[PDB]
């Protein structure tokens, strides 16, 4: 039910600006996106998440 | 040390200097150079208030110093945001700067009515006050710094407006302990 009352709304549309939020936010947002795509961006550029 | 025409007159001397000083101190945008932008990454040199280049392609063009950041400044504790209120208001060098003026119109105004002897004693806990404030501004100034870099000559120049005060404080506090201390000489005979 959070993301029902997050607003402003945390659901992306695209799997690019999903990670674009998170390296935008330092810290202040969690992304929820398949095991196997997160294990590529923590050792792709930028290597921050 | 010695008389009083020349202690009060280097007592008077020395406030107007550490006043001159600290008010230049406050008003210079020469506080801190390091690396930054003026509008890529170049020697700037920054104040309180506004920072311009060193070695760019433009000369002299300070922005407005950014207290609160757009673009997702990311917020911080109350803590945090207390420092950055003090460091953006510059309320600890202001109100050095009042107490110091306020101390040199006390010691200015004691050649009239020198009965009153309260006077100059608020002169020296002005003075004190003042480099108290003075301290705590400057540390509070170096914490938001941590927030390859050397700081400016005006940050040096309020940096002894601390120093003069104390010893135009002690000097001051000085002179209330022995004009007093005729009181007791003159009572006695």
């Amino acid at each position: 039910t959070y993301m029902r009352s997050a607003e402003p709304s945390v659901f992306v549309r695209t799997t690019a600006e999903g990670v674009a939020r998170v390296r935008k936010s330092k810290g202040k947002y969690a992304y929820l996106l398949e095991s196997t795509m997160n294990e590529y961006i923590e050792q792709r550029k930028p290597c921050d998440t | 040390l010695f008389d009083r025409g020349v202690q009060m007159l280097l007592t008077t001397v020395g406030a107007f200097a550490a006043f001159s000083l600290m008010t230049i101190a406050v008003g210079t945008d020469y506080w801190l150079y390091s690396r930054g932008v003026c509008k890529e990454e170049v020697m700037t040199h920054s104040g309180l208030w506004r920072t311009c280049c060193l070695e760019g392609n433009f000369k002299g063009l300070c922005k407005q110093i950014d207290h609160f950041p757009e673009d997702a400044d990311y917020e911080a504790d109350t803590a945090e945001y207390f420092l950055r209120a003090v460091r953006a208001s510059s309320i600890f060098p202001i109100l050095s700067v009042i107490l110091l003026f306020m101390g040199g119109l006390c010691i200015a105004a004691s050649e009239f009515y020198k009965t009153r002897h309260n006077i100059i004693l608020s002169a020296g806990i002005f003075f004190v006050s003042a480099g108290l404030s003075n301290i705590i501004g400057i540390i509070v100034y170096i914490s938001a710094n941590a927030g390859s870099y050397s700081y400016g000559w005006s940050f040096y120049f309020g940096a002894l407006s601390f120093i003069i005060a104390e010893m135009v404080g002690v000097l001051a506090v000085h002179m209330f302990i022995d004009r007093h201390k005729q009181l007791r000489a003159t009572a006695r005979a």
